[PDB]
């Protein structure tokens, strides 16, 4: 619960371009959002495991 | 190349969607009643609601009881478990027959289990325990938990490893720079071998030099493997094995089979019910088939009288080929097919039928197609005739010698001369007893 | 509900159909009729519940399919759980590895059960920190460890022997452990949830349970339902539980049986352990050996003799092990110390009610005239045959897909599957077709 | 408070070497039979004659097993009593001969009485008594060890030769802990710390024993009883914890083999060595074998061979048989199924059925034991039906009668209640009659 708050905030903020390979290829801060989303999902499913 | 042993000509009952059996289908010619009853039994078993039912098949030999049993087994499919059994197989020497037949009863039904595990791979560089810089006053800092950075080319992580998984690592005697494979839950350790980097170090080495398998460090896989009930029964009653010395001794203790108590079975049943509530597993029914039942001991009949009463009893199909016969293990207990009436009260009787000349011709030509052997019309007529007057089995046995006599004559077809020569070189039971009647010394 | 829901032979009967005054309703509880048999069975059940006297036997007399096994299992169900009920067969007792007398001894032992209670005093608490002066002073400096719970927390001194004890089962704090107050044995349960993120993958040892709630040390009594036979097994062997599961009892000698009986008496007079009345049931006892009969006659007079239930459909016939005959195929010595219950075949009303309740158990919807013709078959045939007929007719109907089982549906089901009478007629008229007893059978078809 | 058609027997119901009372010890009738029984019991108490056998014969419901339980009760728990049946002789694990031999050696029992002075209590003080060694030496020389011991309502200080230091090293006790000392053999034993020291440490695993009751020095008696069969098994079975034979005892199936005769003669020799010294004493037992008819001729021959032994105790035989074919040889028909060779070598007592007044007394005494009372009418009718049907049919109907009376809430039984009790359950004769009158295989 404490993690998917940040996960959904990030998804609503930059979930349409950070997850996109093209936008994340050349963007100073959009890849930061992309990798933060990947990391929070990874901790989410690892905690579930 | 192609091997055939009196079977593989039948691909199940192959009945219509309405349940009506057509004249010729799947190695079956005619025999509408038995095939329809067998399809009804298939409808019984596929209902997945009822248990404890049973049926016996009756009739004279060579009528296809084995054929029908194999047909129902085939149409059920490999996924549906099946346990073949012979009457002579029940009589064992280690434990009384009741345990063996309960074992078969449990073996009948199966259960598929959903499971998920974790996959890890990479080469090894680190063999260090937890440093534990803080002594805390209780630790001379050291632990049997070797922290290894799992050096895969795509990822690396330092793991606090159990003493058992590190002991298995020591079993492989791993050094720096070699691919390893470990499990999150079980901790199973297997190495594909040393890396190809160290291949040039030694001009020769028994250890195989292998490349690093491609893939991420942490990988997750799921299995829905189907395991029958009695494999779990024996595993629970007796642990299967382990790499450790304690497990070696434990499996060295008692490897022979003995009885199975019901308490463990009921606990397993309850945990399986918990799983099906969770949806992890789903049960499937079972079928048990017994061969040549007339010889069974009266004690076996009495016990099977109550075996079907149990809620865990699956459908058991039965075959017998006797008339007014006394029950084995008895003296005056005589009944049809040599079975006490108390058993057959709950059973259903189905009877096979004989066949007409056209049926013998059809089965003979189907066999000839099965062994890809071509025959002439006159030889086909002779085979069908002599099968009608002697037996189907004798004709089936001498089918191959006819083709062999054709081949040694450089002929691809069986002629009248071929079957005549086969009859010259082979004799059936009738002329066997005719010859043995006029015997100097039991010729 | 915990057992399999698969429909057994009698999945419609659950318990006993009697009232408080032991009067059976004509149709109740799932079993119909046998009013005198139901009342007698309830008398036996009430006496078992009483348990004041023992060393008695009871037998039921009736033809096959009359309800002997049905009544026995209904009595067992009405008995309920936690009361040891043992059901065995007269055939399985013939053990090639165990003596029949010894097997009967275990059969009697398993029927009776004992309840044993035990009180425990353990200290449960999550450890906060451990500080031992193992270097400044060394030699078990009697360090102090703090232990927390969700409601209270105290600091406990550690003695030299406690220093040595904590040297084993090493705990780095941040972990929930419990120590027995009496024996001082510490058990490491599992860490706190804060340790879940130390590493991604951990072995099967690390666990993260909640902090214990309440006071530090608590008192709790534990009651065990342990019958005599398993105690015999565990006392016979260093590890008797494996012999219990595998069944390799090894023919336990009777020398330890007197010792275990004396220990049971000591626990009873001390109040530590109490006994529970038990019921033993054997089906189709008509087949049995005379050694078993003599041993049963002997053991029926012992104090540890639970009520024994017999079922038999045999008339006056020969007993196995002897050449001569006897009533019920059973020796008169057993009949001397026994009470016999008579059961009879059901009438057409009882038969149709049984068919209706069995169809309801099978969840098979039927027609009125279909029920009438099924009852006609059941009265012409045996009762167990019409149940199978309607069972098969259910799938034939769903093949026809027209909801209820039809009249022509049952007719075709009967046509496809031979009755015992039709099977016997077919065998007799075609004895040449079948392999006769003598070993002669006609194989040729053409004449 | 439970019973099984028994426990109403109270011994033999005899008098001081006279004639037994007519109704004494839950007995009715058979005054001559139970007087002969008392003679047998006196012979057993004599513990002189060896290998004497006896058999009692009669019909069913004659109470032979009740009489045997009467011998067992009159013997007392001190005298071993080993019941046996001819069915268990047939053993799959081992031959019938060895089972017979072990049941034979189970009856005999050995008793040992042991004496030892005990010094016990809390160690108040420990000090050596230094002296001068006869040979000149610069090292110390202790001649005695003084220990201060404290028990309940008494303390004692005892001098000990300095050889007690080895024992105190084997014990590792210094102060504040209760110890165990014996007078002559010396040595030390540690039981636990003083109970008053528990408050010193909040948490500890050591249970602190209290101050021993009574004086510091005590002299108690040790009495132990063991059957010779148990001693045979102990001398035969291996024991160990680490040696290879120890877990060869495990990881296998421990089976009882035929004990070698040399072990039996050696244990007899050591029993003699401990009985002439007075430590041990031998009391003969008895083997009660009922339904001996079921035994085979081989068992009878081995009994004939073994009855002449000098460690052969009295053996009592029970059987309801008479002129019956012997098991093993169909042609040989002998009284009570036992071959006459044994019968000549044993004594025989005839048992007779019970009369109407005796059955009435049996019924009333059984009712009193059941703690359920019967009025005159039901008692009379139950006695009549027991006379006409059988003894056991009347005997076993008390529980259904009681529960049926309880259902109607009446404490006692009445005429219609017992009538219903007869109606529900049928005896052997009724069962046979309905068997022949039923054509439905019943
Ligand atoms: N109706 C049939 N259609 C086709 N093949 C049949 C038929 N009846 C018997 N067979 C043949 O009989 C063989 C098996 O005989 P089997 O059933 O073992 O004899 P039994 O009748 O003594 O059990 C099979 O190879 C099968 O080809
Ligand atoms: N009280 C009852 N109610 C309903 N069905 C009964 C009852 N008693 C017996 N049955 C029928 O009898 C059959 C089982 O007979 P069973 O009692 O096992 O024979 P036996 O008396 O030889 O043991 C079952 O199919 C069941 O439907
Ligand atoms: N003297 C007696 N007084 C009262 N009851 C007796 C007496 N003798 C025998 N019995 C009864 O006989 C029963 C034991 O009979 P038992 O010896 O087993 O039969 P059998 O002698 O026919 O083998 C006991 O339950 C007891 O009630
Ligand atoms: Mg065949
Ligand atoms: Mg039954
Ligand atoms: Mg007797």
């Amino acid at each position: 619960n404490k993690l998917r708050e940040t996960n959904k905030q990030l998804q609503e903020e930059f979930g349409e371009a950070s997850f996109l390979n093209f936008q994340d290829a050349n963007q100073y801060f959009k890849y930061s959002n992309k990798q933060k989303l990947e990391g929070t999902v990874d901790m989410l499913n690892f905690l579930k495991m | 190349v192609t091997r055939t042993a009196a079977h593989t000509h039948i691909k199940g009952l192959g009945l219509d969607e309405s349940g009506v059996a057509k004249r010729v289908e799947g190695g079956f010619v005619g025999q509408i009643e038995a095939r329809e009853a067998c399809g009804v039994i298939v409808d019984l078993i596929k209902a997945k609601k009822m248990s404890g039912r049973a049926i016996l098949l009756a009739g004279g030999p060579s009528t296809g009881k084995t054929a029908l049993a194999l047909a129902i087994s085939q149409e059920l499919g490999p996924k549906v478990p099946f346990c073949p059994l012979v009457g002579s197989e029940l009589y064992s020497v280690e434990v009384k027959k009741t345990e063996t037949l309960m074992e078969n009863f449990r073996r009948a039904i199966g259960l598929r289990i959903k499971e998920t595990k974790e996959v890890y791979e990479g080469e090894v560089t680190e063999l260090t325990p937890e440093d534990a810089e803080n002594p805390l006053g209780g630790y001379g800092k050291t632990i049997s938990h070797v922290i290894v950075g799992l050096k895969s080319a795509k990822g690396t992580k330092t793991l606090r490893l159990d003493p058992t998984i590190y002991e298995s690592i020591q079993r492989e005697k791993v050094s720096i720079g070699d691919v390893i494979y470990i499990e999150a839950n079980t901790g199973a350790v297997k190495r594909v071998g040393r890396s190809d980097a160290y291949a040039t170090e030694f001009d020769l080495e028994t250890e195989e030099y292998v490349p690093l398998p491609k893939g991420e460090v942490h990988k997750k896989k799921e299995i829905v493997q189907d395991v029958t009930l009695h494999d779990l029964d024996v595993a629970n009653a007796r642990p299967q094995g382990g790499q450790d010395v304690i497990s070696m001794m434990g499996q060295l203790l008692k490897p022979k089979k003995t009885e199975i108590t019901e308490k463990l079975r009921q606990e397993v049943n309850k945990v399986v019910a918990k799983y099906i509530d969770q949806g992890v597993a789903e049960l499937i029914p079972g079928v048990l088939f017994i061969d040549e039942v007339n010889m069974l001991d009266i004690e076996i009949f009495t016990y099977l009288n109550k075996a079907l009463e149990s809620n865990i009893a699956p459908v058991v199909v039965l075959a017998s080929n006797r008339g007014m016969t006394t029950v084995r293990g008895t003296e005056d207990v005589i009944s049809p097919h040599g079975v006490p009436p108390d058993l057959i009260d709950r059973l259903l009787i189905v009877r096979t039928l004989p066949y007409d000349k056209d049926e013998i011709r059809t089965i003979i030509e189907r066999r000839a197609t099965v062994e890809r052997l071509q025959v002439e019309s006159s030889a086909l007529d002779l085979l069908a005739t002599m099968g009608t007057e002697t037996s189907l089995r004798y004709a089936l046995q001498l089918l191959a010698p006819c083709g062999i006599l054709a081949q040694t004559s450089n002929r691809k077809e069986i002629v009248v001369n071929d079957v005549n020569e086969a009859k010259l070189l082979f004799l059936d039971a009738k002329r066997s007893t005719k010859i043995l009647e006029t015997s100097a010394n039991y010729l | 509900l915990k057992s399999l829901s698969l429909i057994a032979a009698h999945s419609h009967i659950t318990g006993l159909g009697l009232d408080e005054n032991l009067q059976p309703r004509p149709t109740s509880e799932g079993m119909v009729g046998q009013l005198q048999a139901r009342r007698a069975a309830g008398v036996i059940l009430k006496m078992v519940q009483n348990g004041t006297i023992a060393g008695r036997a009871v037998l039921v007399a009736g033809p096959p399919s009359t309800g002997k096994t049905a009544l026995a299992m209904g009595v067992s169900q009405s008995l309920g759980k936690d009361v040891p009920f043992t059901a065995i067969a007269g055939s399985e007792i013939f053990s090639l590895e165990l003596s029949k007398t010894e097997a009967l001894t275990q059969a009697f032992r398993k029927s009776i059960g004992i309840k044993i209670k035990e009180e425990t005093e353990l200290i449960e608490g999550e450890v906060v920190e451990i500080q031992i002066d193992r270097s400044i002073t060394g030699g078990h400096k009697q360090g102090k460890l703090t232990i927390k719970t969700t409601d209270m927390e105290t600091i406990y001194e550690l003695g030299n022997k406690m220093i040595d004890g904590l040297t084993k089962e090493k705990v780095l704090a941040g972990d929930v452990i419990s120590i027995d107050k009496a024996s001082g044995k510490i058990t490491k349960l599992g860490r706190s949830f804060a340790r879940s993120r130390d590493y991604d993958a951990m072995g099967a040892d690390t666990r993260f349970v909640q902090c214990p709630e309440g006071e530090l040390q608590k008192r709790k009594t534990v009651v065990h339902t342990v019958s005599l036979h398993e105690i015999d097994v565990i006392n016979s062997r260093t590890q008797g539980f494996l012999a219990l599961f595998t069944g390799d009892t090894g023919e336990i000698r009777s020398e330890v049986r007197d010792q275990i009986n004396t220990k049971v008496a000591e626990w009873k007079e001390e109040g530590k352990a109490e006994i529970v009345p038990g019921v033993l049931f054997i089906d189709e006892v008509h087949m049995l050996d005379i050694e078993c009969f003599s041993f049963i006659n002997r053991a029926l007079e012992d104090e540890f003799a639970p009520i024994v239930m017999m079922a038999t459909n045999r008339g006056v016939s020969k007993t196995r092990g002897t050449n001569y005959k006897s009533p019920h195929g059973l020796p008169l010595d057993l009949l001397d110390r026994s009470i016999i219950i008579t059961t009879k075949s059901y009438n057409e009303q009882e038969i149709k009610t049984i068919l209706s309740i069995r169809a309801q158990e099978e969840e098979v919807e039927l027609s009125s005239d279909a029920l009438d013709l099924l009852t006609k078959t059941g009265v012409e045939t045996s009762l167990r045959y019409s149940s199978n007929l309607i069972s098969v007719a259910q799938q034939i109907a769903m093949k026809r897909k027209n909801n209820t089982v039809e009249v022509e549906d049952v007719k075709r089901a009967y046509l496809l599957f031979l009755d015992s009478a039709r099977s016997v007629k077919y065998v007799q008229e075609n004895e040449s077709q079948y392999i006769d007893d003598q070993g002669n059978v006609q194989i040729s078809i053409a004449k």
